[PDB]
RNA sequence: UACAGGCGAGAGACCGAUAGCGAACAAGUACCGCGAGGGAAAGAUGAAAAGGACUUUGAAAAGAGAGUCAAAGAGUGCUUG
RNA sequence: AAAGAUGGUGAACUAUGCCUGAGCGGGGCGAAGCCAGAGGAAACUCUGGUGGAGGCUCGAAGCGAUACUGACGUGCAAAUCGUUCGUCUGACUUGGGUAUAGGGGCGAAAGACUAAUCGAACCAUCUAGUAGCUGGUUCCCUCCGAAGUUUCCCUCAGGAU
RNA sequence: GGAGGGCGCGGCGGCCGAUGCAAAACCCGGGGCGCGAGCCCGGGCGGAGCGGCCGUCGGUGCAGAUCUUGGUGGUAGUAGCAAAUAUUCAAAUGAGAACUUUGAAGGCCGAAGAGGAGAAAGGUUCCAUGUGAACGGCACUUGCACAUGGGUAAGCCGAUCCUAAGGGAAGGGGUAACCCCGGCAGAUAGCGCGAUCACGCGCAUCCCCGAAAGGGAAUCGGGUUAAGAUUUCCCGAGCCGGGAUGUGGCGGUUGACGGCGACGUUAGGAAGUCCGGAGACGCCGGCGGGGGCCUCGGGAAGAGUUAUCUUUUCUGCUUAACGGCCUGCCAACCCUGGAAACGGUUCAGCCGGAGGUAGGGUCCAGUGGCCGGAAGAGCACACGUCGCGCGGUGUCCGGUGCGCCCCCGGCGGCCCAUGAAAAUCCGGAGGACCGAGUACCGUUCACGCCCGGUCGUACUCAUAACCGCAUCAGGUCUCCAAGGUGAACAGCCUCUGGCCAAUGGAACAAUGUAGGCAAGGGAAGUCGGCAAAACGGAUCCGUAACUUCGGGAAAAGGAUUGGCU
RNA sequence: ACUGGUACGGACAAGGGGAAUCCGACUGUUUAAUUAAAACAAAGCAUUGCGAUGGUCCUCGCGGAUGCUGACGCAAUGUG
RNA sequence: UACUAUCCAGCGAAACCACAGCCAAGGGAACGGGCUUGGCGGAAUCAGCGGGGAAAGAAGACCCUGUUGAGCUUGACUCUA
RNA sequence: CACCAAGUGUUGGAUUGUUCACCCACCAAUAGGGAACGUGAGCUGGGUUUAGACCGUCGUGAGACAGGUUAGUUUUACCCU
RNA sequence: GCGACGGGGCAUUGUAAGUGGCAGAGUGGCCUUGCUGCCACGAUCCACUGAGAUCCAGUCCCCGCGUCGCACGGAUUCGU
RNA sequence: CGACUCUCGGCAACGGAUAUCUCGGCUCUCGCAUCGAUGAAGAACGUAGCGAAAUGCGAUACCUGGUGUGAAUUGCAGAA
């Protein structure tokens, strides 16, 4: 028989499947590609036609973002003070 | 056949499954207050978990 | 309620044969639900207890 | 000279929970779709839990007394209603 | 609005092809060939049999759906169910793997179908697109108070005057 | 439609007031004012900030928009909850039982199952225990629900390994680039083998993924828990691959003989290289043999009928992977022999005239036998509680075929269709090189020693664990397939396995829906014979104008059909 | 051969038949969820071009289809 | 004859609704439940029913128009692989 | 032929979707008109009038046809009267 | 006063179970070899037997048989 | 004649509007430069005594050294 109760009943196949490096459902099989970030890609697959919610998911929010903030920061790469050791110091100033 | 075996639809599984767990009570105190009513507790007969 | 739905597994499970063979004692009701693992089923086979109609 | 991102700040005849951002709250979360993508609902007891011991009815849930509170005509359906 | 553009996403339905697997009860019909006998000197021709062939027929599983324009028609169901029935050893049935994607595919060709979507799929964007046309257009009182006419117009559902 | 003069709200600069001794807000068939826009005041509710006036400014006033979003009616306690053959009784439990659970009973699917399992899919749903707040459109103490716990163990099964259709790095070249063809100066750029010694020798279309279905290194049995068990566990027995070796044997004719040969066997060198064959093949038809299932007699045990009759009826009666010894006909081959009155023989004319029929051998070893496995197991009994388990037996021997299923064999039909490849891999040819004796050579042999990594294993598999929002009458790949009647794997009835849950009760009206039947007539009905209905299976007889001579044809049309002896 | 039933495939199962005309030759195929047909296919018939460093097609280049084929072929946007 | 309807116990929607609901004729957006004039004028209701509510579902698919599209064709305009 | 008179009858088939038409045949008679061209939540779906399709004509073509021909989904009342 | 069965009437259908039989197409098997041979088997037929079975529910009757028949109290409403 | 039909009030239930709140949004302005094969952006799955989540972290796992502050963390337990 025909449509919508046919074309649901049958599904037997699969095309997209579990993409590794984005975590989602469009790794289309048959074709070696995954139709989110790339899977095989040199680069990462980005728009800037895809608006508001998708740019967002790329934006991540899982990310790390303070480990690479502290570098900012301080901009340096030293620093120095072992103070704080029997003797009373120099470890409560003013 | 197995039924399918590849480990990376396996290891969300076994998230996903410890993920549907209730709420426990203890932490609503410790929480300040908010209902912590949890939400991404899912039942396998209604919806649909995508990979 | 008496759960004997495991007692008619189990007892099936060791005389080889559906769950419509399987026969339970209806005065011994209570003692035939007391026991719950298969060890326990193997006594009340040997006894005629649960016997295979 | 630029600056709707990022980080760290100062403000506005800004908005006041159907408003403001999609999201004041676990929100790009829950959920939807095969996918590309789409995407919510959801703030307020009170000063302090002092979140109703105990007695009684009821199978229990609850109720009735009582206790507590400045107020239960504030009992996690909670300010006003 | 219908659309139009741009960039993406689908062959898990289905269309077809390839590769590799599975499945098709029991008949009807009685092909080539083979055999005996017969008649014939020959050339040859009869007859009874054997044998089991076919995009062959009846008809289960399977696959399909002709009619009731039945049941149902706010359903069991965004296409089902009953009876009746088409096909059922091949241009057969069907799975998995595999190929082909949007002015493109595929098509034993119906503009059919391509995941409830097809005379150009769906998605996001350009886009807050445009529309002389339909709908609606938000507190009061006061005073004055029209016109559907002239002229031009791809203009006669509208403007200028 | 214009202009005019006002009112109300939010916020801002000014100015003045009001408040927990009760602000704002909200309520009020309570009063009063203004033409109105609105305003004022009281009472009730309430509990922390607010209003008036003068300027300023807006995201500034709603009844609609097939309006948007939230709430709530009438509808309506109304349509309904009607397919799937079906429930009922007693007991247990509990507060409460048509539905739970147990028995009894009635049934149903009717082995192409409503069955036992796997795929795919889901993901813990499996099971225990707790248990009724929500949910199972009735109910409910029950649940595939909720809570709390546990559970999937592999050298031998799969994945893995391997290739296919095909996909895709690498090269060159377009394309800024994404991206796409796909290899190139891996070709006197290096991968592979000896080789330990540093050196020599040899070679491509590479190299991976690609069927958890193709192809394939290697396991069986019993027991067990909640469950699939070759799979978990365990006994006992293997089998494969890798590594070590020692013992025996193999070889002084140096690299085994015997046998007419076909070929036989516990060893019986073998570098580079070569060549073959194995992996390895369509589909249909009939036939052969096997296994299991079916049929059936005797015989050893338990069960039933058992007014009555029946030496009747039912049921257990089993034997593995793996190995020994022995064994298969077709196909094929060896030897004898010399055939006319030519033979055997296929579904196609094929054996024999390049030697048959016939006689004697040989081979492929599916399979059976008996023995090993292995009863130490398992099954059926008796007895015992001597119990989480005690002691004993018996478990045997025949028969039958168009039966059923599957396999395996060798044939035959088909084609303008002639029906894969690789890992895996042995063989022969090749003979270099190395062969010794008190040892060296075989080390494809037997026996002995050790080791075997990685990942999946729960369970459902559907009228309720999958997909359709969903415990949806739908759909969804495969394996097993009892007995009768009968061609039947048709229908119907039943076995075995599985349900008894299809909300239940009462009346059982009209009217529907679904199923039947009607005297006499017989399509007059109607657009139309739409379907109801009839014919129907088979055996015999009979069979048309016509025709591409194959058919029509089961033409038409008749007759026949039992029980039993 | 006896004998019973209105009677005998008694259930279940299981073609109504014939004659003409129109039309497609046939079996086959499709409008999936209103149309299975006389439509689509088709054998057969007719019919194409390119002798190849060429035809017809893709890809913008390369390479690729046809073509592990190559005029009794292949393709003709698959003609009629 | 079954299964419904009906009646019960439980359970329980939706479509749809300006406000509602007795006729006749008249005029009237030229075919009224309502206005006008006559006739009338059961509380409270159930099972039925198919006349009506120009009942409901669907911005009539037709038809016309829009300086609105799109599919197609070609001896359109204009370009082009 | 004319009158009072709708009290009561006014037909079956063949064919065509046709009502109409035209026959056959009966008969006392086989009058004529209306009611949203009475009558689709009453039916049927045959005509008209979609999407498939064939033929002829017209048209370069796509298509068209007051020309023929075939096959083509008939939803909901339980509310109010 | 009233009720279920039964009995009898009324109906329906068509002659049961059991028993007997040179009834019976026939056939076996043991002899004592049968002018009644016996034992079975045997569709079926007949007698007993117009029998058996059913018959008020929407048939009729009874003075057979026993109870309900609670001398209702169980449940409820009404005033000019 | 209750009732019904209708209406209102008072008290409620319904509902989450209104008022008043706001560790938030929103928009403007200012300062600042500073990712990666030295393994990123992003993901996955684990780790807390008792955790589902968010947040934190990575077998050195709601954290470590060092340093500042100078006694808490808290739902309960606990170390002393």
């Amino acid at each position: 028989m025909g449509k919508g109760t046919g074309s649901f009943g049958k599904r037997r196949n699969k095309t997209h499947t579990l993409c590794v490096r984005c975590g989602r459902r469009s790794f289309h099989l048959q074709k070696s590609t995954c139709s989110s970030c790339g899977y095989p890609a040199a680069r990462i697959r980005k728009y800037n036609w895809s608006v508001k919610a998708i740019r967002r998911k790329t934006t991540g929010t899982g990310r790390m973002r303070y480990m690479r903030h502290v570098p900012r920061r301080f901009k340096s790469n030293f620093r120095e003070g072992t103070e704080a050791t029997p003797r009373k110091r120099a470890a409560a100033a003013n | 056949m197995p039924s399918h075996k590849t480990f990376r639809i396996k290891q969300k599984l076994a998230k996903k499954q410890r993920q549907n767990r209730p709420i426990p009570y203890w932490i609503r105190m410790r929480t300040d207050n908010t209902i912590r009513y949890n939400a991404k507790r899912r039942h396998w007969r209604r919806t649909k978990l995508g990979f | 309620m008496v759960s004997l739905k495991l007692q008619k597994r189990l007892a099936s499970s060791v005389l080889k044969c559906g769950k419509g063979k399987v026969w339970l004692d209806p005065n011994e009701v209570n003692e035939i639900s007391m026991a719950n693992s298969r060890q326990n089923i193997r006594k009340l086979v040997k006894d005629g207890f649960i016997i295979r109609k």
